[PDB]
RNA sequence: CUCUCGGCCGAAGCGUUUACUUUGAAAAAAU
RNA sequence: UGGUGACUCUAGAUAACCUCGGGCCGAUCGCACGCCGGCGGCGACGACCCAUUCGAACGUCUGCCCUAUCAACUUUCGAUGGUAGUCGCCGUGCCUACCAUGGUGACCACGGGUGACGGGGAAUCAGGGUUCGAUUCCGGAGAGGGAGCCUGAGAAACGGCUACCACAUCCAAGGAAGGCAGCAGGCGCGCAAAUUACCCACUCCCGACCCGGGGAGGUAGUGACGAAAAAUAACAAUACAGGACUCUUUCGAGGCCCUGUAAUUGGAAUGAGUCCACUUUAAAUCCUUUAACGAGGAUCCAUUGGAGGGCAAGUCUGGUGCCAGCAGCCGCGGUAAUUCCAGCUCCAAUAGCGUAUAU
RNA sequence: UACCUGGUUGAUCCUGCCAGUAGCAUAUGCUUGUCUCAAAGAUUAAGCCAUGCAUGUCUAAGUACGCACGGCCGGUACAGUGAAACUGCGAAUGGCUCAUUAAAUCAGUUAUGGUUCCUUUGGUCGCUCGUACUUGGAUAACUGUGGUAAUUCU
């Protein structure tokens, strides 16, 4: 006996049909879109929002008026609203079936880099986060798998440290300069 | 100069004449501090000594804004060296450790066990 | 086994506690004393898992070892030393006294106390019997056997003990209307006063309480323990005054009051 | 569902009994 | 008297007994010392009994895999019950004596097998289900196989003893000493599994005990069991090829986009790594934090399988020519082999990916 | 994600298996830069084991005439620290393993009005009508003499 916890899960499934052209071309697209390193990537979110909608399928097999489904009900209703995936006005339990793979990697960080104008690529925002240019608040973020949430989006800059933001250059300046 | 002590959980334990406390730090540019030198920025927060004070247990977290640990500032010195773990008595020379291992007396306490009452002091 | 265990697993630890998973393999196994272990808090958990006043395992003993730790005005020593229920730990150069009553969870809370009401506490009886020379002695919870008690005092009654003397002021006898606290099963550490009892030979008998807010339920009889008589408690009484919420309420009492806290 | 005692109801007799269903308590923690 | 749903309970009374291998009824220590020649306050060890706590032990009801090529089984040596006892800590064929002739069984007894320690649980799943659970929590069992004991509150104890059986050690030959299914480590066995490391600092336990000890446990090492995150490049300008939006009858033009080939240019950003110091810690290591150094492509160079079909991706080139081989299956191979052996290309997953086997 | 696909024929539709497909565990082959956790002699041999370690313990409070020290102040029975030894306790927990075991174990559920219980917590402990201002003998540790090739032997 120790004091350790062997508690893990696995956080994607290997699809059933290995070669098919419309999933092989539709999980390209979305890696293509997104930047992405591989498939597990595709594989990852897609079994999330397997998890998300399975437990709403059971919520609505229940009563409504079931408090155990006013109450978790709300809960996940809750936890979507504040990732910026759900809205306000849609945020009943029936539109949690509503929800595709691409609704859940607009939040990651790796393209919240750059659809506000800080990466000029998409792949060049994954360049950033892991060249540790990023920080949420305070925080030097070294993940672009970071979902983002919707108050935690409107401010997100340049990690004060960096050469972009508070301007102490890398090796390459420092070594140019070192010749003239 | 821009380094910045603040503490959150203060707590005053009469039963053990201390002040527990723990530290924020702020160290935005440097390394992690040393550890005498958040002392010194701590005793003249409190008004004592920093011959007294005892800190431990930092961690700095990813990226180096801040680094967390655990302080204590004791009553009287006389009480540190009763109420405090002996090997951070040794970290402000404060306590001396004998130099034998483990295996040097667990081998001595078998072989003075096979003597009877007179020469159980003779093994060494 | 061949002889009593004398290790307790930090996973077979009763789950009132809240020990964690993490920091160890083995729990601080409470010693014989006044209560049962999966009743109990040891002196330790009280004093460094929820007070905070130590950090490790040793520093508890240089605070017991230095005798601040009276519980029920007697000076105890040991760390695994079972404090249960109803039960005046008083420490004197805090100045800080504290009884552990269940929380609505189920759980011992830190109750402070008035230093007056620090002086007595209360206690159910579990047996009455007559022994040598017609002298009749009472059994409480903390096994706190009394001899010469008043006549009319039966068992399932609760009685206020004075801590100095260890004598008995005056009594609540079990009847419905009085209010009560749960002491085991489902439903601990919830409050209500008595609706009724009803009764099974040869088996157990369920109780049926109701709570300061309508919400009725029932337990077993042994898990049942008088506080005061009628509505009035003879104690002090926590801050959850022992009305167990549902999730949505207590949801929603947190979702304002940190809208107030601004 | 019934005749008495105690503050019309409660307590008491049992309504031929069970299955079933619903409720309530009891059901270790870890998972 | 007092209690139970219920006593042959508790309490009372009377007569007696009370084991010498005996039952309590104190010949014990420490500290503050102060009061009417005389007294006392805190404790510490005690102790018959009673409750309590920790339990343990015997029971109650219901529930277990496969098997009929196991259909009757138990009873002469207790099988089912009764009475009296012995013994036991207590209830009882637990055991003895004397009686009775029972007890179980297709609602599967009994016998046999299990690659069976039982649960909490795990994998797989639409729903139903199937399979695993040696393994950190709970209970059980055993310390080579049996058996028998001493001590104690608790043992049929094995890091206690005594024998026997089987192994095996030292020796002066007379004798003496064993038991890793504890932590290490070794041999053997195998398809299949790690360091004779450091520490009691944490978690807890034990002891006369704030102070001692703990291969419990913690900390490092070995570690592609398995799980989580996640590098191996990014941007800009030209060389064109493009190809969309615009003007243009077309031609062509575009400053509006995007893509590639650039061993083309261009400085920008970096970790891997080397390494002060701090932090970490019992002392370290790792991680985090920070100096200094550390990136232009044959380097800081991503490999495992495949390219007839199933099944994504060549009718390319060269060799071999029922050979060598491939291929889970169908099949390919006898001079253009889309299937072998190689080169080039491209495709699937990616720090992983093949294969064997159980499911 | 409630799924199929190839193969008997000259060709078709079936029965149907075989093979493909995804997971999961063990072994394994090749490859391997970073970082966080983390299984690991179960399967077969409950086979055999070099060496080391894994169980000991003192408060003020059971017993101190070891100068083993220093130390009053020296006539204060005994100042102190204290090895050893007697005593008391613990050693019956822990750790390991899964061989035996098929109504056995175990689980839920009940009982002890049918038992035992160190410890702890509480009660009880002039309730017995019959040298005490303190009893007796001994053994360790210590000193000394020894045995055996040999040990925690004596």
């Amino acid at each position: 006996p120790v004091a350790r916890s062997w508690v893990c899960r696995k956080t994607y499934v290997t699809p059933r049909r290995p070669f098919e052209k419309s999933r092989l071309d539709q999980e390209l697209k979305l890696i293509g879109e997104y930047g992405l390193r591989n498939k597990r990537e595709v594989w990852r979110v897609k079994f999330t929002l397997a998890k998300i909608r399975k437990a709403a399928r059971e919520l609505l097999t229940l009563d409504e008026k079931d408090p155990r489904r006013l109450f978790e009900g709300n809960a996940l209703l809750r936890r979507l609203v504040r990732i910026g995936v759900l809205d306000e006005g849609k945020m009943k339990l029936d539109y949690i079936l509503g929800l595709k793979i691409e609704d859940f990697l607009e939040r990651r960080l790796q393209t919240q880099v750059f659809k506000l104008g800080l990466a000029k690529s998409i792949h060049h925002a994954r360049v950033l986060i892991r060249q540790r240019h990023i920080r949420v608040r305070k925080q030097v973020v070294n993940i672009p798998s970071f979902i983002v949430r919707l108050d935690s989006q409107k401010h997100i800059d340049f990690s004060l440290r960096s050469p972009y933001g508070g301007g102490r250059p890398g090796r390459v300046k420092r070594k140019n300069a070192k010749k003239g | 100069d821009t380094v910045t002590i603040r503490t959150r959980k203060f707590m005053t334990n009469r039963l053990l004449q201390r002040k527990q406390m723990v530290i924020d730090v702020l160290h935005p540019g440097k390394a992690t501090v040393p550890k005498t030198e958040i002392r010194e920025k701590l005793a003249k927060m409190y008004k004592t000594t920093p011959d007294v004070i005892f800190v431990f247990g930092f961690r700095t977290h990813f990226g180096g804004g801040k680094t967390t640990g655990f302080g204590m500032i004791y009553d009287s010195l006389d009480y540190a060296k009763k109420n405090e773990p002996k090997h951070r008595l040794a970290r402000h020379g404060l306590y001396e450790k004998k130099k034998t291992s483990r295996k040097q007396r667990k081998e001595r306490k078998n072989r003075m066990k096979k003597v009877r009452g007179t020469a159980k002091a003779n093994v060494g | 086994a061949r002889g009593p265990k004398k290790h307790l697993k930090r996973v077979a630890a009763p789950k009132h506690w809240m020990l964690d998973k993490l920091t160890g393999v083995f729990a601080p196994r409470p010693s014989t004393g006044p209560h049962k272990l999966r009743e109990c808090l040891p002196l330790i958990i009280f004093l460094r898992n929820r007070l905070k006043y130590a950090l490790t395992g040793d520093e508890v003993k240089k605070i017991c070892m230095q005798r601040f730790i009276k519980i029920d005005g007697k000076v105890r020593t040991d760390i695994t030393y079972p404090a249960g229920f109803m039960d005046v730990i008083s420490i004197d150069k805090t100045g800080e006294n504290f009884r552990l009553i269940y929380d609505t969870k189920g759980r011992f809370a830190v109750h402070r106390i008035t230093p007056e009401e620090a002086k007595y506490k209360l206690c159910k009886v579990r047996k009455i019997f007559v022994g040598t020379k017609g002298i009749p002695h009472l059994v409480t919870h903390d096994a706190r056997t009394i001899r010469y008690p008043d006549p009319l005092i039966k068992v399932n009654d609760t009685i206020q003990i004075d801590l100095e003397t260890g004598k008995i002021t005056d009594f609540i006898k079990f009847d419905t209307g009085n209010l009560c606290m749960v002491t085991g099963g489902a439903n601990l550490g919830r409050i209500g006063v008595i609706t009724n009892r009803e009764r099974h030979p040869g088996s157990f008998d369920v109780v049926h309480v109701k709570d300061a807010n309508g919400n009725s339920f029932a337990t077993r009889l042994s898990n049942i323990f008088v506080i005061g008589k009628g509505n009035k408690p003879w104690i002090s009484l926590p801050r959850g005054k022992g009305i167990r919420l549902t999730i949505a309420e207590e949801r929603d009492k947190r979702l304002a009051a940190k809208q107030s806290s601004g």
